[PDB]
């Protein structure tokens, strides 16, 4: 907003079987692009290495409610049962995932933020007047460090 | 007699700027009037022109060339900005001789 | 697996890196060092003052 | 005319074996890196 | 705002706007790796330099057994006053090749950027110069009295300029502090055009092997070519120092290990190395003006390089005809370093002759003669 970075952007944890796919995505304008992917990468270091209390408390606050906006019609319950035992097995309640979702603090994130973001090589997608935007060697060393 | 012709196509092969993929013409040095021409180039003429060049510098800092093959041929090349700058560098004329009257 | 132990060990945390570099230079110098003298003075046998010394040294008077 | 003589010839060897050492190390920096570039494959698929 | 701390500082918004977020072209090949290399000759010649001018003393009747002393009793004495002597010809070396490239490449075509060039190519010679007569021995006497005789061809005002050059009427002590003095000053003015020269550049970019445009492909300088200069130095560095450490004269000559003699100019008088291409030029024309002015133009002709330019391409990777002639030149040139080697008698003074002549047709008459050919045959 400061800086007018980008006209929207967004995390993400896409996940599969096996796999998955842990990220980010935004939008600018190709004079922009630099700015936002470095205080972008900015931000995972410092979820690597400096999360607070604070922050948490509020992440998982923010992350119940949107587990309850989950279930917020018959469609979406549908939606939730369907592919609970498609993929984790049997029916997870919110009880449960609220109880998960409690036993998360700093410490908990910054171990395993530094588990799957420190120092990997990540997947560039670029798409546009990407020029401004550049070398994936530079990108990839904002993956240490913060 | 097919001499010039005969000669011509020796020191085209000789240059070899075609072992990259690129036209006689892309090989221009940018002065004044390339740079003028090459925006009256056509959206597609120019964006091909772009891609032979953005890929022979490619080719370059690997230290390669394109297989044999693939290589522009003597006739095959086409002088795709040649008539514009000549028209640049003849409306560049008017000018200079119009200013001096 | 060293590479993984070192890696995980030493390399990722760029602080310890750094000790690694200051750690290791210092044992890579004295290691180093007297090899090289080492090398150097068996290439020449007899014909340094370390070798001919014991002549004059305290040898005589 | 040159008492070092000896001295100057000792550091010439540490010298080969550093510089022989390094140069290696930094060539494989130097490839490492520009890998990204050397390997790069581009295309050209103007819209149709 | 400016949100990192690179980009918005007025001191690191330099380092990183000039050698780091720096746009390069990416097919930048070795022959790019000089400039660096000049640079860093620069400021290891200068911290070297600083050393030994802790320990000389400007006078004739201290100078040489100062620099003697420099060396068997100042700790690591002898290895610094190598360095910096051998550092001396590394760096010419160096120059040589980052103009070479130039040549070559139509760099040229970036004319202020040349210009400061050529400017800095002048500086560094007189420097290189000045610095060889103050250990004051046979060279450094005979040397100094030759070129700054050199004025005496210029009329009128010559004669006289010939006198505060030396500040008496013979070259004695006032010379040798003024030299002193004059060498301690001009590497910094060299610093700073250098700075210039960098400047100028970076309006435009780098040129590149193809001479055609990079902006469809430019990166980073930092990690690029920041390592890649490193290799480049960790290059050079070896047979520098393999020179420099096991065999130490190899490159310089030894008339200048017996302390000057007013009364006897050296049979062997030979300059260092680097400058006897010239040397080649100036005992060809057998006339006092014509010689010297021949010498002035064997270097001066650098500025005239950007006008001589008429093909239509900018380098000559596709002109296999300058291609030989450039080639051609080299060997030329180096012929010129050979005849400045021996002495003046047949066969030497002709083909000495010949190869200046041959010098100053190729770049005036020969490369812009072929470039209109080879712009013909290729129909334009
Ligand atoms: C080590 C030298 C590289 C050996 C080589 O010729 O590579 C061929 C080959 C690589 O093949 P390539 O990728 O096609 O070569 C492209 C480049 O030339 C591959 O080379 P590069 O681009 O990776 O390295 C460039 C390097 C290459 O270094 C040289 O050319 C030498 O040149 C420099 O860095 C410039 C420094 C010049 C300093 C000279 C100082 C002047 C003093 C004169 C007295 O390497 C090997 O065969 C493996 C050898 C181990
Ligand atoms: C002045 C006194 C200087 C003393 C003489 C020193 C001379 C030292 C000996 C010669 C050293 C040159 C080494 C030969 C290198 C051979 C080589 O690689 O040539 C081929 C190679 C490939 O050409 P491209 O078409 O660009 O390739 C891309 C497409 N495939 O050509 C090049 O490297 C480009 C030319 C490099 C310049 C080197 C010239 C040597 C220096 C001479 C100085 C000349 C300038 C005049 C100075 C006046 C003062
Ligand atoms: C103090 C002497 C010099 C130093 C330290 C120096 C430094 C530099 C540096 C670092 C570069 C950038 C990297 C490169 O392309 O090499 C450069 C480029 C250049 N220099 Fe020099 N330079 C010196 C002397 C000269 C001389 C003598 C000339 C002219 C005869 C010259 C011509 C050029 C040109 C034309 C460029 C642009 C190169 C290109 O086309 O990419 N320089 N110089
Ligand atoms: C442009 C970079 C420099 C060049 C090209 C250069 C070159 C030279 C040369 C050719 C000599 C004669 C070396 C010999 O054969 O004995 C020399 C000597 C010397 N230079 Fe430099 N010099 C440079 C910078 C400096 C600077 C700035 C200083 C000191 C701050 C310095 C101080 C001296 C002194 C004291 C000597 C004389 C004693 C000796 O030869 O060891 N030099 N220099
Ligand atoms: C003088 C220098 C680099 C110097 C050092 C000192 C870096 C600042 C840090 C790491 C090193 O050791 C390099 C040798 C680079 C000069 C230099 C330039 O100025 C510019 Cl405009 C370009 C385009 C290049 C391309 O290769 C270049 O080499
Ligand atoms: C190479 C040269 C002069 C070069 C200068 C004068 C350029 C023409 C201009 C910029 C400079 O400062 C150089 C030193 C002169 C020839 C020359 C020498 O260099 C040297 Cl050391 C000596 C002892 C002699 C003796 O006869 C000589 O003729
Ligand atoms: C880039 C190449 C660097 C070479 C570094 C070699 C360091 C020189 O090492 C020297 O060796 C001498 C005899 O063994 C000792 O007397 C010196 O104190 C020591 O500094």
């Amino acid at each position: 907003v400061e800086h007018k970075l980008c006209h929207s952007f967004q995390t993400f944890n896409t996940s599969y079987s096996d796999t998955g796919l842990f990220g980010f995505h935004f939008v600018a304008d190709p004079l922009s692009i630099d700015d936002m992917m470095f205080c972008a990468q900015g931000e995972w270091m410092r979820l690597c290495t400096s999360t607070t209390e604070s922050e948490v408390k509020r992440a998982k606050n923010h992350l119940r409610s949107a587990m309850v906006a989950q279930l917020d019609g018959t469609t979406p319950v549908c939606e939730t049962i369907g592919s609970h035992l498609l993929n984790y097995g049997r029916r997870i309640s919110l009880e449960e995932w609220d109880s998960r979702i409690s036993a998360v603090d700093a410490r908990m994130v910054r171990d395993v933020c530094s588990k799957y973001i420190y120092d990997k090589c990540p997947a560039l997608a670029a798409v546009g007047p990407i020029e401004q935007l550049l070398d994936y060697n530079r990108i990839r060393s904002g993956m240490y460090w913060i | 007699g097919r001499l010039m012709d005969r000669i011509r196509k020796w020191y085209y092969n000789a240059a070899g700027f075609n072992k990259y993929g690129l036209m006689r013409d892309d090989t221009l040095y940018e002065d004044d009037d390339v740079k003028e021409a090459l925006k009256r180039l056509p959206k597609d003429l120019y964006n091909e022109r772009m891609f032979r060049i953005k890929r022979a510098l490619d080719l370059s800092l690997k230290h390669r060339i394109l297989p044999k093959e693939q290589w522009v041929k003597y006739e095959e090349d086409k002088p795709y900005l040649e008539p514009y700058l000549k028209e640049v560098i003849r409306e560049r004329l008017e000018r200079e001789a119009w200013n001096k009257k | 697996a060293l590479l993984r132990q070192a890696y995980s060990a030493l390399f990722r945390r760029t602080s310890t890196f750094a000790l690694t570099v200051v750690l290791g230079a210092v044992l890579f110098e004295r290691a180093f060092d007297q090899g090289a003298d080492a090398i150097f003075e068996h290439l020449n046998e007899g014909k340094l003052w370390k070798h001919i010394k014991h002549k004059y040294e305290a040898s005589e008077e | 005319a040159e008492p070092e003589h000896d001295q100057r010839k000792r550091m010439g060897l540490k010298m080969l074996l550093i510089s022989a050492l390094l140069t290696s190390l930094l060539y494989y920096m130097k490839r490492h890196k520009w890998s990204v570039l050397k390997s790069r494959k581009m295309a050209y698929r103007p819209p149709k | 705002m400016a949100p990192n701390i690179r980009k918005s500082h007025p001191l690191l918004k330099m380092i990183n706007n000039s050698l780091i977020d720096l746009p390069a072209p990416s097919n930048i090949s070795a022959w790019w790796n000089f400039g660096s290399l000049l640079a860093v000759c620069l400021m290891t010649q200068i911290l070297t330099g600083l050393l030994l001018a802790m320990h000389y003393t400007a006078d004739t009747s201290l100078a040489f057994s100062s620099v003697a002393h420099t060396c068997r009793n100042v700790q690591y004495g002898w290895l610094i006053r190598n360095l910096h002597a051998n550092g001396a010809s590394f760096f010419f070396i160096c120059i040589f090749l980052h103009i070479g490239r130039g040549l070559y490449y139509g760099s040229y075509l970036y004319k202020e950027t040349w210009n400061t060039g050529v400017i800095l190519l002048l500086t560094l010679m007189a420097t290189a110069f000045v610095g060889y007569v103050l250990p004051w021995g046979q060279m450094s006497f005979w040397g100094a009295t030759v070129i700054t005789n050199l004025f005496s061809a210029i009329p009128y005002i010559g004669h006289t300029l010939v006198e505060w050059a030396w500040g008496g009427f013979s070259v004695d002590n006032p010379t040798l502090t003024r030299f002193f003095a004059l060498h301690f000053l001009l590497p910094f003015a060299i610093a700073g055009i250098t700075i210039i020269h960098l400047t100028f550049l970076h309006e435009s970019g780098s040129n590149n092997p193809l001479g055609i445009s990079s902006d469809s492909d430019k990166i980073p300088f930092h990690p690029y070519y920041s390592f890649k200069d490193i290799l480049g130095l960790t290059l050079m560095l070896t047979p520098f120092l393999t020179l420099a450490l096991f065999s130490p004269n190899l490159l310089g000559d030894p008339e200048n290990f017996t302390p000057a003699n007013p009364l006897v100019t050296p049979p062997h008088i030979k300059p260092e190395w680097y400058f006897l291409f010239a040397y080649a030029i100036l005992r060809s024309i057998p006339n006092k003006l014509g010689g010297v002015l021949a010498l002035a133009a064997s270097v001066l002709i650098l500025f005239l390089i950007p006008f001589l330019h008429k093909s239509k391409q900018r380098t000559m990777t596709f002109r296999p005809l300058s291609q030989t002639l450039f080639w051609l030149l080299v060997a030329n040139l180096l012929i010129l370093t050979w005849i400045g080697s021996q002495p003046v008698e047949h066969p030497f003074i002709i083909i000495g002759q010949m190869a200046s002549l041959s010098y100053f047709t190729i770049l005036l008459i020969l490369f812009p003669t072929i470039g209109t050919l080879e712009n013909k045959m290729l129909n334009y």
